[PDB]
């Protein structure tokens, strides 16, 4: 299925891209390969 | 103790300022499926009641 | 007493602030709703 980048720390600049996804952090602190509590996968 | 399952808790709390991030940071709750705020918390917006 | 009123709706925004003190005192008040 097609994918969406529905999580970013900042806003996208015009004619830019974001291909590298490293567990979007909601603000807990640790998100190294873990979706625990705050951290969620940016791609849905 | 209780709030009933057939009835609902619709307490009208308003005219106050509180930090939603205070409850967000606490891990006592089970899960977060918030619909209002996109990024993290409601502390950047104001509402009615 | 409370002879003024007998019922009570969902009154929101309850407020209690002011500590109180010839004709002398005037007690001039202006109520404006804008």
């Amino acid at each position: 299925n097609y994918l969406y980048r529905l999580f970013r720390k900042s806003n996208l600049k015009p004619f830019e891209r974001d291909i590298s996804t490293e567990i979007y952090q909601a603000g807990s602190t640790p998100c190294n390969g873990v979706e625990g509590f705050n951290c969620y996968f940016p791609l849905q | 103790r209780f709030a009933s399952v057939y009835a609902w808790n619709r307490k009208r709390i308003s005219n106050c300022v509180a930090d939603y991030s205070v409850l967000y940071n606490s891990a006592s709750f089970s899960t977060f499926k918030c619909y209002g705020v996109s990024p993290t918390k409601l502390n950047d917006l104001c509402f009615t009641n | 007493e409370f002879r003024v009123y007998s019922s009570a709706n969902n009154c929101t925004f309850e407020y209690v602030s002011q500590p109180f003190l010839n004709f002398k005192n005037l007690r001039e008040f202006v109520f404006k709703n804008i």
